[PDB]
């Protein structure tokens, strides 16, 4: 059988509140084994299954410090798109994201995405080729014309192909 | 594991 | 958008009185994320109730599991009472072994 790692990402602004909520959880299968929360007090990616506990220190500071730089792009986010839509300033609203790859039963790599929605809609997505965007409206067009230009697609499919595989298979021995 | 901070602002 | 909630309540392994489990409240296809769910004991809030960490769907709707380990009996009642900002009051489910 094939098998997937995935993970998804959560910020929900909250005006006159403090800086943006941020969830992040892993899953290999249907098997959620990470999980990340800013207004948790550890402010660390931490072990939600048995066989995970076993990486290194290292690890846990790498995939820790990943994804709150990564928290940071989505409230500088936040602000973009509200003006992008033209929303108030006292509403709360949300990014989404879910990224990641599967696997044969041979664990070959057999499909990778990237995609993100605002306010719960679709917004950007990488395209099966893991080369181009698919922009769902107006305002993800203006990200995309931009992200054409930077080669932000090279980044990830470097990512879904190598890295997101090779831990997958990890993942799927040491459970 | 995570893949890398997306530095790309939208 | 904005999406109301839908509400599952199930015992963690099938009813039978004398036994044990948790109840469990599955509420899945909302939006946005703000929720509050509350498992009741014959209309009380139990006050042990765990949950598990936000996740959503393909629609990006979300979904959370909330849990707690309960004694299953002839008399004792239990639901699921939820608030969402897309409802006018909180939505409340009893459960049903049989389901």
């Amino acid at each position: 059988g094939s098998h997937s790692m995935r993970y998804f990402y959560t910020s929900v602004s909250r005006p006159g509140r403090g800086e943006p909520r941020f969830i992040a959880v892993g899953y290999v299968d249907d098997t959620q084994f990470v999980r990340f929360d800013s207004d948790a007090a550890s402010q660390r990616m931490e072990p939600r299954a048995p066989w995970i506990e076993q990486e290194g220190p290292e690890y846990w500071d790498r995939n820790t410090r990943n994804v709150k730089a990564q928290s940071q792009t989505d409230r500088v986010d936040l602000g973009t798109l509200r003006g992008y839509y033209n929303q108030s300033e006292a509403g709360s609203h949300t990014i989404q994201m879910m990224y990641g790859c599967d696997v044969g039963s041979d664990g070959r790599f057999l499909r990778g995405y990237r995609q993100d929605a605002y306010d719960g809609k679709d917004y950007i997505a990488l395209k099966e080729d893991l080369r181009s965007w698919t922009a769902a409206d107006m305002a993800a067009q203006t990200t995309k014309h931009k992200w054409e230009a930077a080669h932000v697609a090279e980044q990830w499919r470097a990512y879904l192909e190598g890295t997101c595989v090779e831990w997958l298979r990890r993942y799927l021995e040491n459970g | 594991e995570v893949a890398p901070p997306e530095y790309h602002r939208k | 958008i904005q999406r109301t909630p839908k509400i599952q309540v199930y015992s963690r392994h099938p009813a039978e009185n004398g036994k044990s489990n948790f109840l469990n409240c599955y509420v899945s296809g909302f939006h946005p994320s703000d929720i509050e769910v509350d498992l009741l004991k014959n209309g009380e809030r139990i006050e042990k109730v765990e949950h598990s960490d936000l996740s959503f769907s393909k629609d990006w709707s979300f979904y959370l599991l909330y849990y707690t380990e309960f004694t299953p009996t002839e008399k004792d009642e239990y639901a699921c009472r939820v608030n969402h900002v897309t409802l006018s009051q909180p939505k409340i489910v009893k459960w049903d072994r049989d389901m």
